[PDB]
């Protein structure tokens, strides 16, 4: 009954998780670095902004 | 019936593991050696916000990247003008056991929650001039661990009752219960498009949820302990999690498997807070060793040590424009680094 | 709602003394700083005094320094103004103004209907607007302008320029704070912009609540000098 | 007319022999202690801040003492090259030793207050208060040292040594000085240590976990014993010497005996530095493991 | 060089800091006790009597010292962060029904889990063997030997049973170099529990002072 109930919902959950498209990991990593270098120049932590534009200057 | 039920449960487990492995031709570690390394990154305490009487547990950066909200055991929410280290509001919380704080993207609201199992919305822009409680969202049977705003009306809260939920502030009632986790949910990170959100819930598992529907699209395995922090990549289809096994791990939603492991033999304490940089090259993470370590999200090497705290760095956040990083620790101080 | 009612009005002789009491009801009076703006029978607004939250800093206008004393009573929720040795230049109706100060705040938000006192018988930033009784048709687009002697743009990146609307017979209300930000409760038809010194306020539509006298305030220097009266008039 | 010529040369021999190794041993002991408490201040700051501060002050006082010791031995051995240097040696030694004893009295006060009044001390024990008290002790001892040895400096041309190198044998000066240097300090130390030990033993009435403070009791008792051993005989000898010069005169052999015992007691009062390093810092578990390992 | 409005904002921040400093003395002077007990431990009655003279909080004044007893009976979790919210707690008040012999073992297991949590290393444990008269009338009838074979005295002597219970509770404490553990054989109607709790909290603060004094 109830044990059957959550086991039934559980197996449905893994069934739904199974039937999903899976992007290739190499393509995924390539897109990852593509986004990484697309906005690399706009990261203040990556490239310390000059103190003139730095709003936290001391 | 239950025996065969667990039988196809395990069968689906092997099916998904085989699908992931077959889709796993190569690791991000091998594809990253070609590109230039991050080098040495050095940050310094630009401002040291002081005034809190007890240990900080959560901080959230505002959308304007100038205002941040902090929560601590003195039952006080303090909003700081980080540019001029000026306290804007001091909100006396009803319950002193606050464990999460949020800033609305509009900036008109801040939400706090803790052991009271209630996420309380605080209105900052009122005619009376004093921050008042707007709504006490109740219905969770577990301690509030992390709450994030979608709009001024919708807020997603994760609690220790193994169920995240999407609320409706105007009605004050639960809308969709994101059930499926088998353990106490610890952290949440809304997607940049605000249509999905992930959460780690002490089962070494992070589930990606569809906010519109309410079913977890995909569950991520890995990790060996309680996932104490989860952040979302700026691009929108990857997320990094921190646990109690001193390993930060990066997953991808489209590949639904582990990409990299940010683990070092030197550190042995867990990660309390994780947030990416503006472009996501940096993976800042706060550990219990009283300092934060900056990781290169693409190569998994220690890009720098964000030392300067006298106690464990409980919370860690990065501004929307990415021009500063705010770290809160248990020494009742907040330091903004750049 | 938020209310700011003051009391005390009479025909005192020159050289006398009086007390203006302003009662607050509907908001946290302790957190809000209080000002005192006065208007001669037919003239423009002029700043007089200011007391901060907790009675920390107390400023005064040079014309009334020493004679006037402003004290606030937080538990009483009352603002007091001790004036002595009044001259004929003090014949005015005194406006109480609340102003809370933090990042993103809306200073000079709410004004109170003043009480008229009819007395019987430099470093200040000069803000001037060269307009008077602009003939305006209902529904047209107009642009009220104000000028400043010294640039109001500070290094913080925000000009301290304020626009106020004083409807005929009604106390002034805040339209624009810091040259750009819309005040709470005002229509989006009002919009303002400017430069280091040149200032302008443009109104897209002209309905019944817009006819009145406009004002520009500098908040860079505590003398808080106003401008003249534009006096928007229907054509 | 009893003479101390044989006595003073005998001192010139064995007090120098006994000053050599206390000087070296204290030199490296308090160098190590100053380093260790510098560390304890730098990393283990939060709880180990004020106690580190007064131990820093005591260590610096004993370091000044050990720095004054060889200069004192030189001026006792050879004739005074330049008298103001001799009175500088006297002033430095006096200021350092009295600062050490008054800092020890301050430490005993702090320990007794913390044990007897836990709540009030836990509320009112910040590093700033202790730093202020230590500065007060510094200035008090420094402006107290000058008047006492200024008068001796007027007479200090070549005599130096130890016989008359301590103010003047005036009863009007001695009795207030003897009181405020031997009754009040040792009285404070004894009362504080006794009450601290008594309360730590009476904690047995509350807890069965009193036994973990056996080391605490031993450290307090060791502090009291070190103070007594290295402080009582010198002032006792001051007392016999006073009762000989300005009171009943004892025979020549016994007069030489009391002078010799006074000067050996001066050496024992100088070994205060090494005893303090053995007691106040070496009893500390964190010190004796961290600084030993590193 | 700050603007008038920036100066006023700094003034508002100064007032906020002044209010925080005013609250700082009360915050730092306040002692917090995490009250952990069982359903049958008589926690409710002791709590109700003590005040007279989600999770709950009970603020009360003892000898002009701030106090705050935190009850987490309704919501109890075994996760690390839930226990980590009480690491700054001064002492833990553990309530045990000594009279309920059959339930002693589970209370012992709970005590072991609480005191060996590694998040309560810096806190003290004020054990409270409660229902002492129930305990005595059960001891004069029933023997602790049936439920605990390790007991060695006469099971009909009150002092033997009390010492055995205290010894068994103390043995569950793995580390003895940390904060002290305190035991009291008081019932819920002793009306002196406030005095004992104050004495034990003062003893804990004395231990903290001794730790700060480098006396060991």
């Amino acid at each position: 009954t109830a044990s059957i109930a959550q086991a039934r919902k559980l197996v449905e959950q893994l069934k739904m998780e199974a039937n999903i498209d899976r992007i290739k990991v190499s393509k995924a990593a390539a897109d990852l670095m593509a986004y990484c270098e697309a906005h690399a120049k706009e990261d203040p932590l990556l490239t310390p902004v000059p103190a003139s534009e730095n709003p936290f200057r001391e | 019936e239950l025996d065969q039920l667990r039988q196809e449960a395990e069968q689906l487990k092997n099916q998904i593991r085989d699908a992931r492995k077959a889709c796993a031709d190569a690791t991000l570690s091998q594809i990253t050696n070609n590109i230039d390394p991050v080098g040495r990154i050095q940050m310094r305490t630009r401002r040291t916000l002081r005034g809190h009487l007890a240990k900080i547990y959560a901080m959230h950066w505002g959308t304007d990247s100038r205002l941040l909200v902090s929560a601590s055991q003195d039952g006080k929410l303090i909003i700081w003008d980080s540019y001029t280290t000026n306290k804007v509001h001091a909100i006396p919380l009803r319950s002193s056991w606050v464990m999460t704080c949020a800033y609305a993207p509009s900036g008109n609201y801040v939400a706090c929650g803790g052991l009271d199992n209630i996420c309380s919305i605080y209105n900052l822009k009122t005619r009376e001039g004093n921050v008042r409680v707007s709504r006490e969202l109740a219905g969770h049977t577990g301690y509030l661990s992390c709450c994030r705003f979608l709009d001024d009306n919708q807020i997603v809260t994760s609690s220790g009752d193994t169920t995240c939920a999407l609320w409706d502030i105007e009605t004050g009632q639960q809308t969709t219960t994101f059930t499926g986790h088998t353990g106490d949910v610890m952290s949440l990170s809304l997607a940049p498009d605000t249509r999905l959100f992930v959460s780690g819930a002490c089962d070494a598992s992070a589930k990606l949820w569809d906010v519109r529907e309410g079913m977890c699209r995909q569950t991520f395995t890995g990790h060996e302990s309680d996932i104490n922090a989860i952040c979302f990549f700026p691009n929108g289809n990857a997320f990094a999690t921190g646990s109690d096994d001193a390993t930060c791990r990066l997953f991808d939603l489209r590949a639904d498997q582990e990409l990299m492991t940010y683990s070092h033999d030197n550190i042995i304490c867990g990660i309390t807070s994780v947030s990416f940089s503006k472009s996501g090259r940096l993976l800042l993470a706060g550990y219990d060793d009283f300092n934060c370590n900056v990781w290169d999200a693409l190569k998994a090497d220690r890009a720098g040590v964000l030392a300067g705290h006298d106690n464990r760095v409980s919370c860690l956040g990065v501004t929307d424009d990415g021009m500063a990083v705010a770290t809160g620790s248990w020494d009742s101080f907040l330091k903004i680094w750049n | 709602d938020v209310q700011l009612v003051e009391s005390g009005g009479g025909l005192v002789q020159p050289g006398g003394s009086r007390k203006l009491s302003c009662s607050a009801s509907g908001f946290a009076f302790s957190s809000f700083g209080m000002h005192w703006v006065r208007q001669a029978p037919e003239k423009g607004l002029e700043w007089v005094a200011y007391i901060s939250s907790g009675s920390g800093t107390i400023y005064y206008a040079d014309t009334v320094k020493g004679r006037f004393t402003i004290s606030r009573d937080d538990p009483k929720n009352t603002l007091f103004l001790q004036m002595t040795s009044l001259r004929s230049e003090d014949t005015a109706m005194y406006y109480c103004v609340r102003s809370i100060y933090y990042y993103g705040s809306s200073p000079f938000d709410f004004w109170g209907q003043g009480t008229t006192l009819t007395v019987s018988s430099s470093s200040d930033i000069v803000m001037t607007q060269a307009t008077s009784s602009v003939p305006v048709t209902p529904g047209e687009s107009v642009s009220i302008s104000c000028r400043s002697s010294k640039s109001l743009l500070h290094s913080n990146g925000n000009t301290y320029l304020y626009w106020f609307l004083q409807r005929p017979g009604q106390s002034p209300q805040l339209l624009i704070y810091r040259m750009s930000n819309l005040a709470s409760g005002v229509p989006d038809r009002f919009s303002g912009s400017g430069s280091g010194t040149a200032f302008t306020l443009t109104i897209s539509r002209l309905e019944a609540e817009d006819v009145g006298v406009y004002y520009c305030m500098q908040h860079l220097e505590y003398p808080l000098t106003f401008g003249a009266g534009t006096k928007l008039e229907l054509k | 007319d009893c003479l101390f010529d044989g006595v003073n040369e005998l001192m010139k021999t064995l007090q120098f022999a006994v000053h050599i190794p206390t000087f070296v041993l204290g030199l490296l002991l308090n160098l190590l202690a100053i380093h260790g408490f510098s560390t304890f201040l730098k990393n283990r700051w939060p709880d180990y801040a004020a106690t580190s501060i007064y131990m820093i002050n005591l260590a610096v006082f004993d370091l000044l003492l050990v720095l004054s010791l060889p200069f004192k031995m030189v001026l006792s051995q050879v004739q005074s090259p330049f008298p103001s240097l001799c009175t500088l040696v006297e002033c430095l030694y006096f200021v350092s030793m009295y600062g050490s004893v008054f800092t020890r009295c301050f430490i005993s006060m702090d320990r007794f207050l913390a044990i007897r009044y836990p709540l009030l001390v836990s509320h009112l024990r910040s590093p700033r208060k202790i730093f202020g008290i230590c500065c007060t002790i510094w200035v008090l001892v420094w402006t107290g040292s000058i008047p006492i040895y200024s008068f001796h400096g007027k007479v200090e041309k070549y005599m130096c040594f130890h016989n008359m190198s301590d103010d003047t044998w005036s009863a009007k000066v001695f009795f207030p000085l003897e009181v405020f240097g031997f009754l009040l300090p040792m009285g404070i130390m004894g009362f504080c240590c006794s009450r601290s030990i008594h309360i730590l033993l009476g904690r047995r009435d509350h807890t069965q976990d009193w036994v973990q403070q056996k080391a605490c009791i031993y450290s307090i008792a060791a502090s009291l014993a070190v103070f007594v051993v290295s402080f009582l005989p010198v002032h006792l000898g001051f007392f016999l010497q006073f009762l000989v010069r300005n009171s009943f005169i004892v025979e020549c052999r016994a007069k030489q005996s009391i002078s010799f015992f006074l000067q050996l007691s001066m050496c024992f009062s100088n070994v205060n530095c090494c005893l303090d390093v053995f007691c106040y810092y070496f009893v500390i578990k964190e010190f004796r493991m961290n600084i030993r390992a590193h | 060089t700050l603007s008038a409005e920036d100066k006023a904002a700094a003034e508002r921040s100064k007032e906020i800091d002044k209010c925080l400093s005013r609250e700082k003395t009360y915050v730092k002077r306040l002692v917090k006790i995490l009250l952990l007990g069982a359903d049958n431990s008589g926690k409710s009655t002791f709590l109700k009597q003590m005040r007279i003279i989600g999770i709950h909080e009970y603020d009360f004044e003892i000898k002009n010292v701030p106090f705050k007893m935190v009850d987490v009976g309704g919501q109890r979790s075994e996760r690390k962060r839930w226990f980590e919210c009480f690491d700054s707690v001064t002492s833990i008040l553990f309530l045990v029904d000594s009279s309920d012999f059959n339930r002693l073992t589970e209370s012992l297991n709970d005590f072991e889990t609480i005191v060996n949590n590694r998040v309560f290393s810096n806190v003290s444990i004020i054990l409270f063997l409660n229902k002492t008269d129930l305990l005595e009338e059960k001891v004069q009838i029933v023997s602790i030997k049936d439920y605990f074979l390790e007991f060695e005295g006469d099971p009909h002597c009150l002092r033997d049973v009390q010492k055995f219970l205290v010894e068994c509770f103390r043995n569950k404490r793995r580390d003895q170099q940390q904060k002290p553990l305190y035991h009291h054989f008081t019932t819920a109607i002793n009306t002196e529990n406030a005095r004992l709790i104050f004495r034990d909290v003062k003893d804990t603060i004395l231990h903290d002072n001794l730790k700060q004094l480098m006396l060991q």
